[PDB]
């Protein structure tokens, strides 16, 4: 039986233990003696399992948190929105997208800071966006500051609800453990009621708002003049008179009439020409049809009234003749680790976001983002970074459960103990794999370099010698050009310009043109196989062997995050599964970074551009399948090339991007101090610096520790990232908002 | 033993184990069923009497002025013209006034007896409650003395009553949605022409 | 026990109601420790005796002013119609005079609270038992209370000091007033309320046209 | 730093302009701008689409030593 | 009151409300004297 | 009325309905083997109807016939018919 229990007033709200650092671990609630605990203090504070073992406990922390989490996300939107009202040049932009720039932040005058305040048009000075919320704020019908501020107003009001419901569910009315193991009526609440009802939802506001303001703005009607969305929905004729059908009213809806709504609910498919945008219409479709969808996934699962699934009776039925007892022991897997579920999120969740990046540069589904190249090379390297973060996250996870929550007695002969029982097969194939996927993409680069370093270019592998066609993905895109003859006949145009057919052109600038295939795409997709496989090989390896190996057989006693087991067995250094998180990270930069370079290169050699009455001129003239087949045409002719406008932009708007490229360089270096390094030595050196401060009675009482060797290497690695990917982000943002 | 119990509760909300802290208790729920009951009324009796009356002639204000949601509660359906004072400063004194009510009774809720102690200009004598605090009753609330032994039975009558008017109130919106008319102008075109005026003809 | 500021809610536990204008509100728990609870007296006593003090010379010449009688500047232009009518006397050496002048006076007062009684040593021109100290907020003494109101008897005290609070806390909220009205009308506040009595059902929030601007 | 120093001061006194080395050495981008990425320019162009000169065998094993480099981290 | 004061007191609380002040300052006197170099 | 749309949904929705009511669907009180066999469940809903058919039955049986016939009729007038 499915229903509400909460403990009422489990926890007193008192600053007394805000008084007490460290109070909610037994070790640390005693204060440091040394410069170590101040570091565990912010290391163990939401590592909720390792306070306490009682499940309940835990479930309400993680639900009260949430609560906060979503709180900080509210204020961050209400800010986004409030900065767009306040200190934005967004109506001037509204009037003019193609020749104006965003801007939502400007400056204080002090200390000749004020430089950043670039001349981006419509009489406004400021740092220009990249985040694109003037083009979603467009694609939504808001035409003023005023509904800019009511949203900043509202979400500031819903973001103060989050942080009262988190007090509420962890302070005054804690939902109980069993309401929590709720899985099959939470599934159908979230399918039905969050995301069917949340696109049924958007789906009335495309109708109703979005789609008659969009339609009068693209018509050509000044903002100012086009009637507010309230009016649409008071006045069925003015509304009738863009979309002919709303003359009938409901009445179509009801009598299964559907093909009377035809005018606003399209199967169109490319881009709205005038803006280079998707249709608005195509999108009220699809959020009508995901919303009935949703509505009926939310109707599987069994819970207070017989019909419908249980789910640990659905995965003990699939079992087989290869896999022993099959998906056994699973649901109670997953009903009591909040490491497994995290797990599987954050994998699924990061792809999703990557999947995301591709699909919205593909088919820009706002007006004018296709022309902002910003943006667009801005929202696809955010998203891709964020889910390669989320599937590092989803490796650390599951080795988080293997050591801490997984028994034995409950996996007897199901997937998860096969699995164990031949991780060195899987390990070892996919070592073979990722040995054969580096030789078989890198190396095919290093012959190119090497054959046109020596003069031979007939002997490169390139499409004017030894072809390397991805006859496979041409074929995919051919198949996807033909399908509205014939596989999608009610769709009048593909899904996006990428798979062939015609330039689609805003403001004489490439919105979207087909994309071609050729030698330099081959090789660098089989560069993103090795480097995700390699990735994967990490941190599975990780999990597999998180609890033991032929070397540590006793591994899991030692826990997920150690820094060794000392210098025996030859060394072992780094053979906790925490370190191959700290290894995989590196292996997820380097992928995710060849991507984004493919994504940039690729769309400034081959898409992006001007239109003339001749064709299209590229803003790097095509030259990625002239030189992509090379590592020195990759340095020459993108990195040291494109390079010219961040290193150029002192004294200039971007200049704040030249100084955050070199800051990027320098925290990158930083960090190969820490991971080059070890604590041995830096312990020594504060024993010379410490009988410094020991001579002059200088000496702290909290006794200076070198950092722990788990922790040195999180600070490199952090360090690392942030750098590198910093370097990267200034290079692309003064790179392609001078250029674009 | 509760008044108009039918045994429906099919999300088993009234069910009393686990649900102790929360709005979702029991008490709470019966109080706000009884709040929300006595609130439909005064509504469903007051968003069609204007009507009526002007249709009437009794009251001298024209019919389309005096419906309910073209009186000032949606400025966008309409305003009245010229009360005594404005809709928003007629807010202001009923934010003062209406939260003197709520908090007063909601303190009787968290703490029964307790508002008849402080001096409130002797009104305290008739607010001490009863410890019931959906039925305070005294010299004020109850100052007809009514219910002496069918007090159960009155119950359920307003409880009855109520829920018809909570029916009534969506009624008054969903057919102000779908025709924009009054509800007493939407019954006189029923009695009228009832197949040529009805859910299906306004669809 | 005493009346409270949310019938039906158990006052402050750390207000025992010995305080003049104890009605237990605390809500934020500002005064838990006591000796910030003693400081924080002193500042609502400081604050309420200045509020009640600047709502006089803001009220009285506003009303004089209203009468046709005078023609005093009301209070948001008093400083520069001042500064305008005496080119001889600058504005920094005002400051500099009323800086010095509370400096002294306000160093007494704080290093009473630090220690209370210890001004009363005779150090400044002989002053020995009009700056000792009747309680924390309270001086007293025949320079303070020349008329004697705190030094006859015990109710009567009790009595002067509950108007005091009550009518020191009604003056600041009468200044937060001052400034809301100011900036909603461009007014001073005797015209406010002339303008509310001439039309009081036109004259409100709602139609100055800041309060709501729709 | 050392050889950094040397062969861009003289790289300046050389060409004839020591105006450069005065002006641009003074902060961190001018050593990468008017350095690093101004003097590689015939270096990566050793070998490059449209053919290869002499200088094709220091591009090679410029990033022969960039990959060694790496190889090492 | 106490309690929170003492959290107020924690290094992090302290050490935000100090480097404001110091930043918050050296701003103010960049703002009032720009462009200082020498003295 | 007696239009072909209210036929296809009459009587979808009546034939769900008296499927479900005669033991020939899943149920409330009855639910399915993974070999689709139909075994009574205790799902302790009250219901006045002798053969256990609850309020729930009638909302999904409604609910898949109106889908069906909707199906139908949209799949139909597509077709030409
Ligand atoms: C396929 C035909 C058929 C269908 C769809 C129904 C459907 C229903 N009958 Mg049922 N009956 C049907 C045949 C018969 N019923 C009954 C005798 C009853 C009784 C006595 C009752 C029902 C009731 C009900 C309802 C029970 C669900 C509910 O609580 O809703 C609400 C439901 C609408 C109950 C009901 O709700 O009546 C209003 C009820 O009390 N039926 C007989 C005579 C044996 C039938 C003969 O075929
Ligand atoms: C993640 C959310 C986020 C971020 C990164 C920013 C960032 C910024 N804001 Mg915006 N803001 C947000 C959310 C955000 N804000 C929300 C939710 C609101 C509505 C309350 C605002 C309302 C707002 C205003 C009204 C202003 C800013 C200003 C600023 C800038 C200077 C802030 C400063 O120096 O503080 C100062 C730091 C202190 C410690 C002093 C705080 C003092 C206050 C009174 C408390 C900075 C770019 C300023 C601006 O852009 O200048 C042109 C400015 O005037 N913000
Ligand atoms: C239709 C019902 C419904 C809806 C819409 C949601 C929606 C949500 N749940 Mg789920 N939940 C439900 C029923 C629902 N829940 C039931 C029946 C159970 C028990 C089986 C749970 C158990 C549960 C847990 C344990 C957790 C969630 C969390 C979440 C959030 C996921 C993150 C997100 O996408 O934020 C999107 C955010 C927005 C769109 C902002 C608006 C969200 C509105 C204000 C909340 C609406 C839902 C709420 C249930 C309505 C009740 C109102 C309340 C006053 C009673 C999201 C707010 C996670 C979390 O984030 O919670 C803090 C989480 O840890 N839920
Ligand atoms: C450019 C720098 C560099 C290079 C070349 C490598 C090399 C390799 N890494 Mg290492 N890695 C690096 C940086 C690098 N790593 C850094 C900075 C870290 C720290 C985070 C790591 C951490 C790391 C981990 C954690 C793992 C690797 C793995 C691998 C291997 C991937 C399989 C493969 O591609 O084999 C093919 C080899 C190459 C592509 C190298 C180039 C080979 C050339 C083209 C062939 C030349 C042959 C030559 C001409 C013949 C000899 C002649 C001569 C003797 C005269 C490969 C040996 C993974 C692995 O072991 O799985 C199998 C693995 O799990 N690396
Ligand atoms: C992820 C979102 C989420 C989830 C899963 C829950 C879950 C729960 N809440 Mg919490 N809550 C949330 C968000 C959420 N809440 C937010 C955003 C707020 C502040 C607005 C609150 C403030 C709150 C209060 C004050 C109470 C709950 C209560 C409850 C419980 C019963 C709710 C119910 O019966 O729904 C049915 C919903 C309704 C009957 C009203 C819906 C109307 C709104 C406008 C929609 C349940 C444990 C109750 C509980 O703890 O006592 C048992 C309770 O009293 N919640
Ligand atoms: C908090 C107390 C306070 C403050 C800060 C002010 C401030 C001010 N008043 Mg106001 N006043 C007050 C209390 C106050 N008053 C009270 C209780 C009444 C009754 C008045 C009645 C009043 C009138 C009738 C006038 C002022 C004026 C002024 C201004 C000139 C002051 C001056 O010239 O000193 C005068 C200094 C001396 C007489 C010398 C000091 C005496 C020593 C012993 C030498 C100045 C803005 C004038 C104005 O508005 O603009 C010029 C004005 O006409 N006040
Ligand atoms: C704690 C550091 C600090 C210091 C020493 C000062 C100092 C000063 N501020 Mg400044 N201020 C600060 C932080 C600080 N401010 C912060 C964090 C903000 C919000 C961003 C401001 C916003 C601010 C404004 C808006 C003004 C001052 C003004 C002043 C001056 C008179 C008061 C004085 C020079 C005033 C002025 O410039 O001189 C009259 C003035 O109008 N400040
Ligand atoms: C009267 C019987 C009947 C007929 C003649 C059709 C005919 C059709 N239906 Mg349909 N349908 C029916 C009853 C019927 N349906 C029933 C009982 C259901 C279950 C509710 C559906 C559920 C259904 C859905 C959900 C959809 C169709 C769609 C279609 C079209 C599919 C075209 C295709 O080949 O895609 C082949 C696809 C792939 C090979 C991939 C076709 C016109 C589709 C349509 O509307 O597109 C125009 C569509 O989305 N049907
Ligand atoms: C019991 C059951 C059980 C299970 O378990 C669950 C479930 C199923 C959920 C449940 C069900 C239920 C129900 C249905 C609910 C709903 C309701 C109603 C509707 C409410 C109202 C409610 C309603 C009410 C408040 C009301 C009131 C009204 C008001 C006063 C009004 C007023 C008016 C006036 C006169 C006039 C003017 O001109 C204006 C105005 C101002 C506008
Ligand atoms: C015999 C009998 C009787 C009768 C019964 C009856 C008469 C019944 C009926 C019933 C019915 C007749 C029912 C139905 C229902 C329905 C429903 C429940 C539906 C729903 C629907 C839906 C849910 C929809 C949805 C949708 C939409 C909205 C859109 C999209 C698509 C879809 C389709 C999904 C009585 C009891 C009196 C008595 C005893 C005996
Ligand atoms: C540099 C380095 C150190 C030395 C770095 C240390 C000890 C970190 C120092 C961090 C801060 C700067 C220490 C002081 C923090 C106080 C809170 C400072 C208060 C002063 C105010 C001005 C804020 C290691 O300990 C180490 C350990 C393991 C592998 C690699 C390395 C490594 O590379």
């Amino acid at each position: 039986k499915v229903k509400i229990v909460v403990d009422g007033n489990p926890v007193e709200t008192s600053f007394e233990r805000w008084a007490k650092p460290g109070h909610f671990s037994r070790t640390l609630s005693k204060g440091p003696s040394t410069t170590t605990w101040i570091w565990n203090l912010h290391a163990d504070a939401h590592d909720f399992d390792s306070h306490t073992s009682d499940l309940e406990e835990i479930s309400r922390k993680v639900f009260s948190a949430h609560f906060g989490q979503l709180g900080i996300i509210l204020i961050w939107l209400s800010g986004m929105y409030f900065h767009g009202a306040r200190f934005s040049n967004y109506e001037a932009w509204l009037s003019d997208p193609i020749h104006i720039k965003p801007s939502a932040q400007v400056v204080w005058p002090v200390v000749g800071q004020e430089i950043l305040n670039g001349d981006v048009g419509g009489g406004f000075q400021g740092v220009q966006i990249t985040s694109g919320f003037f083009q979603l704020w467009r694609a939504s019908g808001i035409t003023s500051e005023l509904q800019l501020y009511s949203t900043a107003i509202g979400g500031l009001v819903l973001a103060a609800a989050m942080f009262f419901a988190g007090w509420f569910h962890y302070h005054k009315a804690a939902p109980k453990l069993e309401w929590f193991q709720n899985v099959e009526s939470m599934l159908n609440h979230h399918l039905a009621g969050l995301l069917g009802l949340g696109s049924l939802a958007w789906a009335g506001h495309q109708i109703h708002v979005s789609l008659p303001i969009n339609k009068l703005l693209d018509a050509g009607v000044d903002p100012k003049e086009i009637p507010l969305p309230h009016e649409f929905i008071l006045n069925r004729d003015l509304m009738a008179q863009l979309y002919p059908s709303f003359s009938k009213g409901l009445a179509p809806f009801f009598t299964i009439n559907w093909s009377e709504y035809s005018d606003f609910l399209t199967f169109q498919g490319g881009l709205n020409p005038v803006t280079g945008g998707l249709w608005l219409s195509d999108q009220a479709h699809h959020h009508l049809a995901i919303a009935v969808l949703f509505l009926v996934a939310g109707h599987q699962y069994r819970t207070n009234w017989g019909i419908g699934h249980s789910i640990k009776e659905i995965l003990e039925a699939h079992k087989g003749p290869f896999t022993g007892e099959g998906h056994k022991g699973l649901y109670e897997i997953l009903t009591t680790s909040w490491h497994a579920q995290l797990a599987i999120n954050l994998a699924l969740f990061g792809s999703l976001s990557i999947i995301v990046a591709h699909h919205m540069y593909s088919m820009p589904p706002y007006p004018y983002l296709a022309t902002d190249y910003g943006t667009q090379l801005s929202i696809f390297t955010h998203h891709t970074w964020i889910g390669g973060f989320c599937i590092v996250g989803a490796g650390a996870h599951a080795a988080i459960f293997m050591v801490r929550d997984y028994d034995p007695t409950n996996n007897y002969n199901n997937l998860l103990d096969r699995v164990i029982r031949h991780r060195d097969a899987i390990v070892s194939h996919l070592n073979w794999v990722c040995i054969f996927l580096g030789f078989h993409s890198f190396g095919l680069y290093i012959h190119n370099d090497t054959m046109s370093a020596l003069g031979r270019p007939q002997d490169m592998f390139s499409d004017t010698a030894i072809q390397l066609q991805p006859v496979f993905a041409q074929w995919i895109q051919n198949t996807h050009l033909s399908a509205p003859q014939f596989t999608a006949p009610n769709a009048l145009a593909p899904t996006s310009p990428v798979w062939g057919g015609d330039v689609v052109a805003v403001g004489g600038k490439v919105a979207a043109m087909p994309i071609t295939l050729g030698t330099a795409d081959f090789m660098v997709h089989h560069i993103h196989a090795f480097t995700i496989h390699v990735t994967v090989l990490i941190l599975l390896k990780g999990v597999l062997y998180a609890r033991s190996s032929r070397l540590i057989p006793d591994k899991a006693n030692l826990g997920f995050r150690f820094p060794c087991d000392g210098p025996g067995r030859g060394g072992t250094c780094q053979v906790s599964a925490w370190d191959h998180v700290f290894l995989g990270l590196f292996w997820m930069y380097n992928s995710l970074s060849i991507a984004i370079f493919h994504f940039s290169w690729k769309m400034q050699s081959d898409v992006w551009g001007t239109v003339n009455s001749t064709g299209v001129s590229h803003i790097t003239g095509g030259n990625f399948s002239q030189s992509a087949n090379t590592i020195n045409g990759w340095l020459r002719d993108f990195l040291w090339a494109q390079s010219s406008q961040v290193i150029q932009s002192y004294g200039s708007a971007l200049s704040a991007y030249g100084l955050i490229f070199l800051g990027a360089h320098f925290i990158w270096a930083f960090s190969l101090m820490f991971l080059f390094s070890g604590r041995g030595y830096w312990q020594e050196l504060i024993e010379s610096i410490v009988w410094a401060h020991n001579k002059l009675k200088v000496a702290p009482s909290i006794q200076p520790r070198a950092l722990s060797i788990t922790q040195g290497r999180a600070v490199g690695v952090a360090h690392y990232l942030l750098g590198g990917i910093a370097t990267t982000w200034s290079f692309f943002l003064a790179r392609i908002i001078a250029v674009g | 033993a509760l008044p108009a119990d039918y045994g429906f509760d099919p999300l088993g909300l009234l069910d009393p184990e686990g649900k102790g802290a929360g709005f979702v208790s029991p008490a709470w729920l019966q109080y706000s069923e009884v709040i929300h009951a006595r609130w439909a009324m005064l509504g469903a009796a007051g968003c069609i009497a204007p009507e009526i009356l002007a249709t009437a002639g009794v009251i001298p204000q024209t019919p389309d002025e005096v419906i309910w949601f073209k009186s000032g509660v949606i400025p966008p359906a309409g305003v009245y013209d010229k009360y005594w004072l404005d809709p928003y400063s007629l807010f202001f004194i009923e934010v003062i006034l209406v939260q003197f009510a709520e908090l007063r009774r909601w303190q009787d809720f968290r703490n029964p007896g307790s508002q008849g102690k402080q001096y409130f200009l002797g009104l305290e004598e008739v607010l001490k409650g009863s410890g019931d605090p959906s039925y305070p009753g005294g010299q004020f609330f109850n100052l007809f003395n009514l219910g002496k032994s069918d007090l159960k039975e009155l119950k359920t009558k307003e409880l009855k009553n109520g829920r018809l008017a909570m029916l009534a109130v969506f009624g008054y919106g969903a057919q102000a949605v779908i025709t924009a008319e009054g509800p007493f102008k939407n019954l006189t075109d029923h009695l009228s022409d009832p197949t040529g005026h009805n859910i299906l003809t306004n669809f | 026990d005493r009346q409270v500021w949310f019938p039906g809610n158990a006052p402050a536990p750390h207000l025992d109601g010995s305080l003049p204008g104890d009605f237990g509100f605390d809500p934020l728990s500002l005064g838990s420790d006591p000796q910030l609870l003693k400081w924080f007296q002193q500042a609502e006593l400081v604050h309420g005796r200045t509020a009640m003090t600047a709502v006089a010379g803001i009220l009285f010449p506003a009303v004089a002013t209203k009468a046709g009688v005078v023609n005093i500047p009301q209070w948001y232009d008093a400083g520069s119609v001042w500064v305008q009518n005496n080119p001889n006397f600058p504005f920094a050496a005002l400051l500099f005079i009323q800086i010095i002048l509370t400096g002294w006076v306000e160093t007494k007062r704080w290093l009473d609270f630090k220690n209370p009684g210890s001004q009363a040593d005779g150090s400044f021109l002989g002053v020995t038992d009009d700056f000792k100290g009747v309680a924390n907020g309270y001086p007293g003494g025949k320079l303070f209370d020349p008329f004697g109101l705190s030094r006859g008897s015990e109710g009567q005290l009790q009595k002067y000091q509950e108007n005091e609070i009550k009518n020191g806390r009604l003056a600041m909220v009468a200044f937060l007033g001052f400034i809301a009205q100011h900036a909603a009308t461009g007014k001073g506040p005797i015209d406010n309320l002339a303008d509310h009595l001439a039309n009081p059902t036109a004259v409100t929030f709602a139609t100055n046209g800041v309060s709501l601007p729709f | 730093w050392v050889t950094f120093y040397f062969h861009w001061k003289h790289l300046g006194i050389w060409q004839g302009n020591v105006n450069q080395f005065n002006e641009s050495s003074t902060y961190l981008m001018g050593w990468l701008r008017d350095y690093l990425w101004l003097n590689s320019s015939q270096l990566i162009n050793g070998y490059n689409p449209f053919g290869m000169n002499s200088l094709s065998v220091w591009a090679w094993m410029f990033l022969f030593g960039h990959l060694i480099y790496a190889t090492g981290f | 009151m106490k309690n929170f004061t003492t959290y107020l007191s924690t290094a992090p609380v302290v050490a935000l409300i100090w480097f404001t002040f110091t930043a918050g300052l050296l701003i103010e006197i960049n703002r009032f004297f720009p462009d200082p170099l020498v003295f | 009325i007696g239009s072909t749309t209210n036929l296809i949904i009459c009587s979808s929705t009546a034939i769900f309905l008296a499927a479900g009511r005669f033991g020939l669907t899943p149920s409330a009180n009855r639910l399915a083997s993974p070999g689709l066999k139909l075994s009574p469940n205790n799902s302790g809903l009250q219901t006045g109807d002798p053969a256990g058919f609850t309020a729930t039955d009638v909302l999904y049986l409604g609910t898949i016939g109106h889908v069906v016939g909707i199906g139908s009729i949209l799949g139909l007038k597509a077709i030409g018919a």
